[PDB]
């Protein structure tokens, strides 16, 4: 779409509202875009708001060299135009940073020495301009992450900036603080002596006082009179904004100078005593781009506009509640929507294997580690992963591991490895079993009935950092068991019909996607026990409505379904089978 | 070469070396799985005697003491620099090729795992290299899946060391599935390191990817676009105000939202600047937006407590003035007609300012816009002229989304282009010079 | 496709013949459904042994004379309830002298070159057992002092007199009808 | 039409979906068949289910249900690795059910439950890591050989079934003699006490576990204490501590109630 | 010890005593604004009693300052909740806790 440009789309989810399909397109067998689908088509547009990310290896303006920092060299990064000087050269400015922030202590306090660098926060990185390009069309300093600034004409007055200045009931200013996202300041005017330059290269200095917040710039051995100060837990990024005027534009030194601690100890924890500099593979540069994607929300918050009265103004109201999950990355301090990771592969890759870690930690009964996992994934963060529709399929059976391991694997274990023994106890409950319901020898639904044999006993501890006592670390976390019944009836209904329509989306992607992470919380529960009576008549129903009739769907037996989730669909008829053996044992026993 | 030696007497076979580890990896490449069973089996057999002999005759030692006798060179530049440019050119790729060779010799033979249960601590000491991370890793990972024994000499010191690449070398799934082969082996779980890998990495959260329910959040402007300018004719000093008839404190698991104040636009634009347009960012989570939310002032998504009679978080039943004067730039708030010890100073005027309200799901408010539309509850500050004298004759005052994109059927959905800039705001009078 | 998976589980490269319930009971039932068993008539004798044939091939069309060999050969001469399992069903399908079936495992033999398969025959008779009268001595001491064993039949004395005896006759049955072939190939 | 119970349910779809694909997972196949087996031999799952079966009284059901959760916690040690942490679980769920009544009121349901395997393979996977490394974690193990051998003492029956897993503990039977103070608490000790005092058992015992024992005293005659010498105890050519141990237990097999086992 | 600023006013005159309950709503984050509990998350109440040393003692000397049906954001420096070892798996060493207390009702 093009400037003041209206337009819309229609996939054909609905045939009638296809206006020339019949006249043309349907007699020639062409088929709706979204003919066979139940939900709403994602539709992904085009960023508006330019974000960084790294220089691709590719790139056709932009190259970055690693060079490793030798004993009297520090290591560098240094970034040139491959492209300069021929046709269809970037003229523009390019926005450098780098891809770790230095982290501003929470409360602001108020030979080299050894034990100076190591209680020392100061940290120091410098940038040396190489020969040939021009400084005033180089800017060197700090950025925060709030900055998403593209402008072909940059300046330093143009920087977004904020005074908020607070005030006692008098009206004095008992404190003022400048809010800005950017912190540079520009080479041409740090060249204070001049032909500082021509001789040697500009190296600009850049040091930040983690301890103080305060931002001094060195420009050839002599302090800059440019300073800034930064609110407390300030994050910021090593930024260079450069016009290229030459095939090389300037270099990132991640060196020291007296007194001050390298950038490596600031950016990494595990360097936080190392003097000698480090530029780990982590450590990368990145530039401003426009080219990414955004995800258009599937639902919007509805919110009712009107105008009440000529005295009462207009009305705005918003009552339902509309929420998402958010992926944060910590280095980058951003957060985006977990469902844009259907387009994130090495995000995706990522995450499901820190959700099998998770599910791998607490294995087999480390139910302190599960209490330590309820922190980190929540009760409302699992509920909405496994109600949600356009979450991607291994996402899905992600949290669907990280749900019955952190909080139904023990249970089920614990009942499973005493499923083949049967202690029944010897009490009128037990003497009122028999094997027919009613005098006519039809068999009663599996599951239903009257079992009298002894069964371990479900405990749970509720799962609370702010408790002392360390009694709660034995029985695995609490969790709303009836509402995941609810709520696992109500999915597994749903996607009965769904599937037997065999739509182009299923949830997750694929049928086994779809299936195999709720077949298995259903069987989960079911061998737990939670389901009882109406429930499990119910289920059955859905499993097979014939058979399981109580005296034109198909259920699962009968859908035409992949190999995984026949497999569950067999363990789950294993259990009810098991189910019948152990009413047979109580029966006897009653009759003995 | 080690001992001081004349380089061109030292007949070092590089080109034999690299032949014959490229031929030892196809000798112990694993079977194909499109083979058909019998076959498949015939070459894991084949594989398993050959492993076997190899680790008989000790060929796992001498690719070890090669291995180790190469990396006492820091990178290929010195080790070309100790004995030739074609030594240095290969060194990277035999190293490559030994580490493929070790980890092919011992995958899937649980003996030769058992064996390098000893050699396990040594390797890990070059884990941080990047000349060999990836293949020591591999062997790594193949040692601790095929080889219970190799769990029991893993320590602290050796289970710190792979955490501590995810952070030096960045997010690498790899190493994620080491740490998870760690945890549980063959169907039995080591609680001293699953409670080791807890305890050293789940508590700093700068690692794995972070996740959280946020509740949407949505604004609402009137349709005033105003703004200062050299030679224009737009008065600099504005209010209005906002009433809650009511809201809730907890719709959700999560506060709600619920935030007044001021926002401007990047340029000329009438398009809101420097914010994003859906998810749980409101009024002052961007440097172009200016917030009050009863206890805090947001700007910049950094927000400080200001004081003021009564001070609470915004209730049914409260009376939020805002006032803008674009003369010395300043924005100030007015809860219930006491004053907000508080206010917003020196901010760039580069653009159009307008009224704005931020919230999430309960919440009932009303704009005051003053005149016709609105009846103020408390005087407007001396100088100050409400908002709805800011409109458009021909236009009408109304409240719409902030954001151009609604709630709405998907093929009714109205896709906007690019808008042209809205230069009319600000009407600039240049009567041509004679 | 039963015969099949047991066939491929055979075939995997293992260190020892892991006991496996599924095939000790189809093996069971496969056995008994090949021979489903006061002059009789030479109409009612030949009716018999053309049922029989019927069906022992609707089980070695299918695969079963190439399983009850890899079975063994897998065996690698350990004595268990697999082996004695595989013993029955190759007796049940070499009823008779089947030919067919004779002719089919040999070919497989000869195409596969097993070893196996004869180093677990030598195995399992060197491992047969023999009557032994320490055995037989003490639990008539133990009978006669007074307590009763928990065995009535005495059956640590001959361990497995059934498992040698079908053992025997697989390999009988694997000659019957003077087969040269192989005869010599043993 | 309907089929009108779970068993021709089930054989009816797992035949039809063989019979409609050839399917390609092994797990699937023999879930598959191990499923319609147990539907077509119906007779089968009681006479498996049937030797599980225990009947207790109403008065014992809170102390039952004590017990089974001492046992579930000792049986999920099994799959996790030997510590510190679960030495001491262990230990309490050993003698809370020790203490427990119904161990020895009922050892019929103790010996269905089968700790007397349970308890085995614990202690052996525990003597089998650091084997050569000499035993780790002894006091453990030396509260499940005392549990052992109380086992053995509680019923005669007990012994027998005791009695099954002798070569094996006798393999398993150099750990700790001569470690002090572990008196009657080794694999030795759980050897003698399961053929302590029966002479059913003493004739049904073998020759060549004897052998292993002579084999066992032999070695220890002719070689010295590793152990004793690392502490330095005075080297001597034999090992009086071991041969003792071997020496009881062939007392114990030999001498009977009294009497003499000839054979 | 412990800072209380007063998100929603209370009734200012019932405040806890020894030896009785407080029904609290609280919401766990770290200074750097990350959560790590809630109760309003699991959707029951807290119950602790004052003086027994069940809960830190910051998050208690906090709750005792507030009144009946008051919401405040209690500020716990790293020695008063979980000192210098910290919380294993959950809280890092030497960190401060931000609570968001609300005292339903004393029982």
């Amino acid at each position: 779409l093009g400037v003041a440009q209206v337009g819309r789309m229609n996939f054909g989810k609905d045939v009638s509202t296809l206006k020339y399909f019949t006249i043309c397109g349907l007699q020639e067998g062409y088929e709706p875009f979204a003919v066979n689908t139940n939900r709403d088509i994602t539709m992904w547009l085009s960023k508006r708001l330019p974000q960084f990310l790294q220089v691709p290896s590719n790139h056709e303006h932009i190259e970055v060299t690693r060079i490793d920092g030798t004993i009297d060299s520090s290591p560098c990064l240094k970034v040139t135009q491959k492209s300069f000087g021929s046709q269809n050269s970037n003229t523009d400015i390019m926005f450098y940073r780098l891809s770790m922030p230095i982290e501003c202590a929470e409360v602001f306090s108020k030979r080299d020495d050894y034990d100076f660098l190591m209680q020392t926060s100061t940290y120091y990185y410098s940038v040396r301009i190489f020969p040939g390009q021009e400084p005033a069309n180089v800017w060197v300093g700090w950025i925060t992450s709030d900055f998403h600034q593209y402008d072909t004409g940059f300046d330093l007055d143009r920087v977004r900036t904020v005074t908020v200045t607070l005030g006692d009931e008098k009206g004095k200013v008992h404190e003022s603080i400048k809010r800005s996202n950017c912190y540079m300041v520009c080479a041409g005017e740090s060249m204070s002596p001049g032909q500082g330059r021509n001789n040697n290269g500009l190296e600009i200095g850049c040091v930040v006082d983690a301890a103080s917040g305060l931002l001094t710039f060195i420009a050839n051995g002599k302090e800059l009179s440019t300073y800034y100060q930064v609110e407390p837990s300030t994050k910021l990024f090593p930024a260079v904004f450069a016009q290229a005027t030459s095939p090389n534009v300037f270099q990132f030194e991640l060196g020291r100078i007296k007194n001050v601690m390298p950038l490596s100890a600031g950016l990494f924890k595990s360097e936080h005593k190392n003097p000698v500099p480090q530029c780990p593979p982590r450590l990368h540069v990145q530039f401003l781009s426009h080219v990414l994607w955004s995800r258009m929300p599937n639902q919007f918050l509805k919110v009712d506009v009107s105008r009440i009265s000529e005295r009462q103004g207009w009305l705005v109201q918003c009552l339902d509640p509309l929420q998402f999950m958010s992926l944060h990355i910590p280095e980058e301090n951003r957060s985006v929507d977990i469902l844009e990771l259907t387009e994130q592969e090495e995000l995706l890759k990522f995450h499901y294997h820190t959700l099998r870690l998770y599910s791998a930690v607490c294995a087999l009964g480390n139910h302190r580690v599960a209490h330590a996992l309820c922190s980190h994934v929540d009760e409302p963060q699992l509920l909405y992963a496994i109600e949600n529709k356009y979450m991607p399929g291994l996402l899905r059976a992600g949290y669907y591991d990280l749900l019955i391991d952190i909080h139904l694997s023990s249970y089920a274990t614990a009942r499973l490895m005493m499923n083949n023994e049967y202690i029944v106890p010897m009490t009128e409950e037990t003497k009122s079993i028999t094997l027919f319901p009613d005098e006519n020898k039809k068999h009663g639904l599996p599951g239903i009935g009257l079992s009298t044999s002894l069964r371990p006993r479900m405990q749970f501890s509720s799962p609370s950092f702010v408790s002392i006592s360390n009694e709660c670390y034995q029985y695995s976390p609490e969790f709303p068991l009836d509402i995941l019944k609810s709520k696992t009836i109500q999915m597994l209904t749903e996607a009965v019909k769904e599937g037997s329509l065999h739509a182009r989306d299923p949830v997750g992607g694929t049928t086994e996607f779809l299936f195999v992470p709720l077949i298995k919380l259903f069987y989960t529960l079911l061998i737990m026990g939670i389901f009882h009576n109406e429930d499990l008549k119910h289920i059955l129903q859905l499993i097979e409505p014939s058979v399981f009739k109580e005296a034109p769907k198909e259920g699962l037996l009968q859908m035409k379904l992949p190999e995984p989730v026949k497999l569950q669909m067999c363990l789950l008829l294993q259990y009810l089978c098991d189910c019948q053996v152990r009413h047979r044992i109580e029966a006897i026993v009653a009759f003995s | 070469l080690s001992k001081k030696a004349k380089a061109s007497t030292v007949d070092l076979p590089i080109e034999s070396v690299s032949l014959s580890l490229q031929d030892l990896i196809g000798y112990f490449h694993p079977p194909d799985e499109h083979l058909e069973h019998e076959d498949k089996q015939n070459r894991l057999r084949a594989l398993k005697n050959r492993q076997n002999l190899f680790q008989e005759e000790g060929m796992i030692n001498l690719v070890l003491e090669c291995i180790d006798r190469l990396h006492v060179y820091s990178s290929a530049a010195h080790f070309a620099d100790v004995a030739g440019r074609e030594a240095g050119e290969s060194w990277k790729s035999i190293l490559n090729s030994l580490y493929e060779l070790l980890a092919a010799l011992i995958r899937g033979n649980r003996k030769n795992c058992a064996q390098f249960s000893g050699s396990l601590d040594w390797l890990i000491s070059r884990l941080e290299r990047l000349e060999a991370s990836s293949g020591i890793l591999e062997v790594l990972h193949c040692v601790l899946v095929e080889s219970p024994e190799a769990l029991n000499i893993i320590k602290e010191g050796h289970i710190k060391s792979i955490i501590s690449l995810l952070d030096k070398h960045g997010r690498n799934h790899k190493v994620l599935d080491v740490l998870c082969s760690l945890c549980v082996c063959h169907g039995v779980a080591v609680r001293s390191n699953q409670h080791l890998i807890c305890d050293n990495l789940l508590p700093g959260r700068d690692l794995l990817l972070q996740t959280r329910l946020v509740n949407h959040v949505s604004s609402m402007r009137p349709n005033i676009f105003l703004g200062v300018s050299e030679g224009s004719a737009q008065y600099k000093k504005w209010y209005y105000e906002l009433m809650v008839d009511h809201t809730e404190p907890f719709v959700t698991a999560e506060a709600t939202h619920l935030r007044v104040g001021w926002a401007s636009t990047e340029g000329y634009s009438p398009y809101p600047g420097g914010g994003e347009e859906w998810g749980g960012n409101g009024v002052g989570d961007d440097l172009f937006s200016y917030g009050f939310d009863g206890l805090h002032l947001w700007s910049g998504c950094i927000a400080r407590t200001v004081s003021s009679p009564n001070q609470h978080l915004l209730r049914t039943d409260d009376v939020i003035s805002c006032c803008l004067d674009l003369s010395a730039p300043s924005i100030s708030f007015r809860i219930n007609g006491q004053p907000v010890q508080g206010m917003f100073e020196n901010f760039n005027i580069d653009g159009l300012f307008f009224p704005v309200v931020s919230f999430s799901a309960g919440i009932k408010v009303r704009f005051l816009l003053g005149g016709r539309h609105g009846e103020f509850k408390f005087l407007p500050p001396p100088g100050y002229a409400p908002c709805y004298e800011a409109v458009l004759p021909k236009e009408k005052l109304k409240v719409e989304h902030s954001r151009e994109y609604k709630q709405e059927r998907t093929y009714t959905r109205d896709l906007l282009g690019p808008t042209v800039s809205l230069t009319q705001a600000a009407f600039t009078p240049i009567p041509v010079d004679t | 496709q039963l015969i099949l998976l047991f066939s491929r589980t055979a075939l995997t490269e293992k260190c020892k013949l892991e006991e496996d319930f599924l095939y000790m009971a189809y093996a069971d039932i496969m056995a008994k459904s090949c021979h489903d068993e006061e002059v009789k008539s030479f109409e009612e004798k030949e009716m018999e042994k053309q049922k029989l044939l019927y069906q022992q091939a609707r089980l070695h069309d299918r695969g079963a004379a190439e399983m009850v060999l890899q079975t063994i050969s897998a065996s690698k001469g350990e004595t268990g309830p697999m082996v004695a399992a595989t013993l029955k069903l190759g007796i049940a399908i070499l009823n008779g002298g089947n030919s067919t079936v004779q002719q089919k495992m040999l070919d497989y033999l000869k195409e596969k070159k097993d070893v196996g398969f004869f180093q677990s025959l030598a195995g399992l008779m060197q491992s047969c057992s023999v009557l032994d009268l320490n055995a037989f001595e003490r639990q008539n001491k133990a009978e006669g002092l007074g307590m009763v064993t928990e065995e009535g039949s005495g059956e640590k004395v001959l361990q497995d007199d059934e498992f040698t005896c079908d053992l025997f006759r697989f390999l009988q049955l694997l000659c019957e009808g003077h087969n040269s072939d192989f005869q010599n190939y043993l | 039409k309907k089929s009108s119970t779970l068993q021709q349910l089930i054989s009816e779809t797992m035949v039809r979906w063989a019979q409609e694909s050839v399917i390609e997972d092994p797990e699937l196949v023999r879930a598959m068949f191990v499923l319609l087996h147990r539907q077509y031999d119906g007779i089968g799952g009681l006479v498996r289910a049937l030797p599980k079966t225990y009947t207790i009284n109403g008065v014992s059901v809170e102390d039952t249900i004590n017990l089974l959760a001492s046992l579930g916690q000792i049986r999920s040690l099994l799959s996790v690795r030997m510590g510190k942490e679960e030495e001491k679980l262990m230990i309490r769920g050993l003698g809370d059910i020790m203490n427990n009544k119904v161990f020895y009121q009922h050892p019929n349901l103790m010996r269905a439950l089968g700790m007397h395997e349970t308890v085995m393979e614990v202690m052996v996977n525990v003597l089998g890591g650091g084997e050569s490394k000499e035993i780790t974690f002894p006091k453990m193990v030396a509260n499940c050989c005392r549990f052992l051998c109380y086992f053995c003492r509680i019923s005669r029956q007990n012994q027998k079934a005791m009695f099954d897993h002798l070569s094996y503990l006798l393999e398993n039977s150099s750990v700790g003699l001569a470690s002090p103070a572990m008196r009657g608490s080794t694999p030795l000790d759980v050897a003698a006490a399961s053929v302590m005092d029966n002479n059913e058992l003493a004739l049904a015992l073998r020759e060549p576990d004897l052998e292993k024992v002579v084999r066992y005293l032999a070695g220890c005659g002719l070689q010295s204490c590793q152990m004793l010498v690392s502490k330095g105890y005075p080297d001597i050519g034999w090992n009086p501590v071991e041969g003792e141990r071997y020496l009881d237990f062939l007392r114990f097999a030999v001498f009977c109630n009294g009497e003499s086992v000839e054979e | 010890g412990v800072e209380i600023e007063t998100i929603s006013p209370g009734d200012g005159r019932t405040f806890p005593k020894k030896g009785q309950t407080c029904v609290v709503h609280y919401t766990g984050m770290l200074q750097n604004g990350k959560k790590f509990d809630s109760s309003r998350d699991r959707n029951k109440p807290f119950k602790f009693r004052i003086g027994k040393q069940e809960v830190i003692k910051g998050f208690e000397e906090g709750a005792a300052q507030m009144s009946l049906g008051q919401r405040a954001k209690l500020t716990c420096t790293p020695d008063v909740a979980y000192g210098a070892t910290g919380h294993p798996g959950v809280i890092p060493p030497n960190a401060t806790l931000i609570f968001d207390v609300e005292l339903l009702n004393l029982e």
